[PDB]
């Protein structure tokens, strides 16, 4: 539920919106958090960024050296588990090719779905106060209350007669 | 005693001193400088560990 602003799947900016309804927006559903979440932790290189030397991922120590899969794929699947809202890692196909010298690994996250505990900040009121009334109709009573027993009565003469 | 023997103990209280000169000033230097960084490698090396 870790609100913050969206980022964009598709291109990595901000998700301004479609040229309809263009603005700004929050990331709100778990999913869309987590996965920013996530790549924001694996994108930002290890010590890279000011103020945090201890955040990103240490990709020198693997690019540009002879280094062993195995080892890689338990790193990578060690980032992964360390936000506090990660159920489980269903599959993980770690491939590495000896020609281009590339590694590539596929793998998904399983994360649940939470309430949200207040919406005192967020838009909406979920309550249902009354409309006052209008004209004389409180002091001397109200017409609906002949129109609906004139209903009535139209429908139940409709009922008896067989159709 | 004579002063053959002076110049004896002189010898011996000098080079035993110079002892402390040579290893207490050792240890020293190497707690004035952090940015060695010493590793040691027990097993490990061949899986992988390279």
């Amino acid at each position: 539920q870790f609100k913050d602003l969206l980022l964009d799947p598709l291109t990595g900016d901000l998700d301004f919106g479609t040229p309809g309804d263009r603005g700004m927006r929050l990331a709100l559903t778990n999913q869309l958090s987590l996965r920013q979440r996530l790549y924001l932790r694996f994108a930002i290189w290890a010590g890279d960024w000011y103020f945090d030397e201890t955040f990103g991922f240490p990709y020198r120590t693997f690019v540009g050296k002879k280094t062993v899969k195995a080892v890689l794929d338990g790193r990578i699947k060690s980032e992964v588990r360390q936000e506090p809202d990660v159920l489980q890692i269903t599959d993980f196909q770690s491939t590495m090719d000896v020609v281009s010298r590339s590694y590539k690994c596929f793998f998904t996250v399983v994360t649940a779905e939470g309430e949200e505990i207040s919406l005192a900040f967020v838009g909406e009121d979920e309550y249902q106060y009354p409309t006052p009334p209008e004209s004389n109709v409180q002091l001397c009573g109200d017409e609906g209350v002949i129109i609906n027993f004139k209903n009535k009565l139209y429908y139940l003469i409709n009922f008896r007669l067989p159709k | 005693i004579s002063p053959a023997q002076q110049a004896q103990a002189d010898k011996r209280a000098r080079d035993a001193a110079a002892a402390k000169r040579k290893q207490d000033t050792e240890v020293s230097n190497a707690k004035s400088r952090e940015d060695i960084q010493y590793t040691m490698f027990v097993s490990g090396l061949r899986r992988g560990r390279l």
